[PDB]
């Protein structure tokens, strides 16, 4: 069958009741299973026979079947439940999967605590200077990180990495790494990191030499 | 405990050949239905193939039927996935899982299979003979093979009749990751007026054959 | 005619797994001694392995003994070479040949096996906490993981006791083809004076573990 | 055994008598074979049992055994015989190979016929201009190809490829490809290719527009 999973994504705060619907195009095989694929891990079996809770699966998850619309229910959303969820049919050796439903955890909008790190004395001796800017425990995911060197805006020499959603407070975390040569770092004084969320922008800075 | 370990991943060109391995521990692999599932980077789940305990009834997805082979070796307690006629869509993380009840109970860590920079037909440009190049009664002409992937390209001249003076150069790797070369032949300066000269380039990877007739340069 | 065709080549990381194939035509492969010979790019000839007709007595070179397996399948008239625990020296063009008289009569076209960008242990630098960074009673420190290959690196803090506030970032691919990431933790500003903070980075690919104690920045 | 092949390389003109020696460290197994590996091809069996000529091998090749020093002899060197040659022992499943002896064909020193090709009208429309300089039928292999644009020397934007030795006249052939953008090619007039062998240097040129 053609497992049509609805919706393709959704966001819900902690404690919400979450429903994901998976509709089989034309089938009567009650054998339908639910899985949870956390980012970067293998799919974890949750519900089999579209009713039975695999051993070791939290209560909150429950399964049902509206004839063709097999539904997965999370009674009380926990921050750990953020993941992508898939539904799976097994007809005559016909294992078909749904397109997938990503679940993000909504949370009260919060600003990041920002720290800036000058490159270490060791890394300077090697010849490369990496200045790293940290955005800690903020929501939502999106932001604008800009690098400034002596009030001159930098571009193309930065790499950013964002953590997955925190499984306790539902917030993110981001690190922007600015890479420069030793000679370039020794040729400037003012290093600043600017972060822009909505109507608010914050800038941490350090001056080469100030101790 | 019940543990599925996968190995054999890497990068291969379209076609190629890759045998993914899936070794099991804590259970007899000959006593369970075993499945192969792939996940394209940033995409959904697609079932690849399956095999039956003992009976060894192999099942395949229609997207791989005729290219992939799933086999199991009871002695090593390991299941395998042989991958031939690989394509761009075959780029995914491949997992091996064990059938439990009516689902997949245990899963492996998954190993990645990646396709190369994809096939690319060559571009053929004429190395135009000129009177300025024309040296006494010896003129030179050729036709350039540029930006092809992967190798090789077979270049011949005038359907293979022209052999004397033909010089096909070894392929280079341009900075764009694309192979390139050229083939030239020296001709009598008088023959420029009458003898037509066609280069025969064949790219079996792309199943493309180009035939360009090199001709005097003009404005 | 007697023809040996090879397939299964590509690029793999150190270790990995690769099954080279050698299909024969015009003769029963079960009736001949079959050999595998490798030639390093711009180097000499090195015999890899061998197998006996029917008796299937496998012979190996000392440089591969314990990593490579040679096997033949009579049904497909094809001989195989399984390659595990791959290293940098294993980069070569691999041929399959048939023993004739006291030599190798027929040869295949050969397929290339290439190793990756080689293993590289990570560099660990301390993300120094500072009073300027110190926000109220919350200070931030970490220790950077730079220029490692391949993945992954396991980062823990204070032998794994420190878990609250730890944030290990996903790895990036720098322009040098080298993986890099960082792990940070938020600490009480008062704890800077007394609590020592060590990052625990482990690189199983290189079998290297680095433990750096992040400390206040100074001059 | 340790097949020590001497020499590692040699050069000889057409018609010369060529000898390659392969010494076994300690063996009595007369089973020694000779092969010819032409550039880019598979090893071709030449002599087996260190005396017998494989079916289809020219007369010129002959084998011998000085107890431990098995020798291959080419009575009358032909230009086609240019290749790398290897010797092979087969002890108790002990197939060991010699380091290898490359054979190049010496020839009367000759200068190359040089041609220059402006980029075609078609390639210009695509956006990339490739100017190719040809060095035809010269000896020895080494040369110095330099690119000049309006008398300004070019660097790093050229790629050269040299053919294998011609199997008839023993000479080489080289093509230097100079790659430039469409805009760069339209911004210059004088294009010249300079080749330097020993005491002689030759320069072909063309002027954009001259027809």
């Amino acid at each position: 069958i053609q497992m049509t999973q609805s919706p393709s994504s959704l966001s819900a705060s902690v404690g919400d009741r979450v429903t994901i619907t998976c509709r089989a195009s034309q089938s009567v095989s009650s054998a339908v299973a639910w899985y949870q694929q956390k980012p970067g891990k293998a799919p974890k079996l949750l519900i089999y026979s579209a009713s039975s809770l695999y051993s070791g699966v939290p209560s909150r998850f429950s399964g049902s079947r509206s004839g063709t619309d097999f539904t997965l229910t999370i009674s009380s959303l926990q921050p750990e439940d953020f993941a992508t969820y898939y539904c799976q049919q097994s007809s005559y050796s016909l294992i078909t999967f749904g397109q997938g439903t990503k679940v993000e955890i909504k949370r009260t909008v919060a600003a990041p605590s920002v720290f800036i790190f000058p490159p270490s004395d060791e890394q300077l001796k090697s010849g490369t200077a990496s200045v790293v800017c940290l955005l800690n425990n903020f929501y939502p995911r999106e932001a604008k990180v800009s690098w400034y060197v002596d009030n001159a805006l930098q571009s193309g020499n930065s790499q950013e990495s964002v953590t997955e959603q925190d499984s306790k407070d539902s917030t993110y975390s981001l690190s922007s790494t600015l890479t420069l040569s030793k000679a370039d770092y020794e040729k400037h004084k003012v290093y600043a990191c600017e972060v822009t969320q909505g109507t608010t922008s914050v800038t941490k800075s350090f001056n080469r030499g100030e101790c | 405990e019940v543990q599925l370990v996968e190995s054999g991943g890497g990068l291969v060109q379209p076609g190629g050949s890759l045998r993914l391995s899936c070794a099991a521990s804590g259970f007899n692999l000959r006593s369970y239905y075993m499945h192969w599932v792939r996940q394209a980077p940033g995409k959904g789940l697609e079932w690849v193939a399956s095999i039956s305990p003992y009976y060894s009834y192999t099942y395949y997805a229609d997207s791989v039927k005729g290219r992939f082979t799933i086999s199991a070796d009871t002695s090593k307690n390991t299941a395998y996935l042989q991958m031939n006629s690989l394509r761009a869509e075959d780029t995914a993380v491949y997992y091996c899982a064990r059938h439990g009840y009516g689902a997949m109970d245990y899963w492996g860590q998954g190993t990645l299979v990646t396709v190369f920079n994809q096939i690319k037909g060559p571009s053929v440009f004429p190395l135009a003979p000129s009177s300025k190049s024309t040296s006494g009664g010896t003129a030179a002409l050729g036709c350039l093979v540029k930006d092809y992937f992967p190798g090789p390209v077979t270049v011949s001249w005038n359907s293979g009749a022209l052999t004397s003076g033909v010089h096909t150069f070894p392929a280079v790797l341009q900075s764009s990751g694309l192979y390139s070369l050229s083939s030239v032949v020296t001709v009598p300066s008088s023959s420029l007026g009458t003898q037509t000269y066609i280069c025969n380039v064949n790219h079996k990877p792309s199943n493309t054959k180009v035939d360009k007739k090199v001709e005097p340069k003009s404005c």
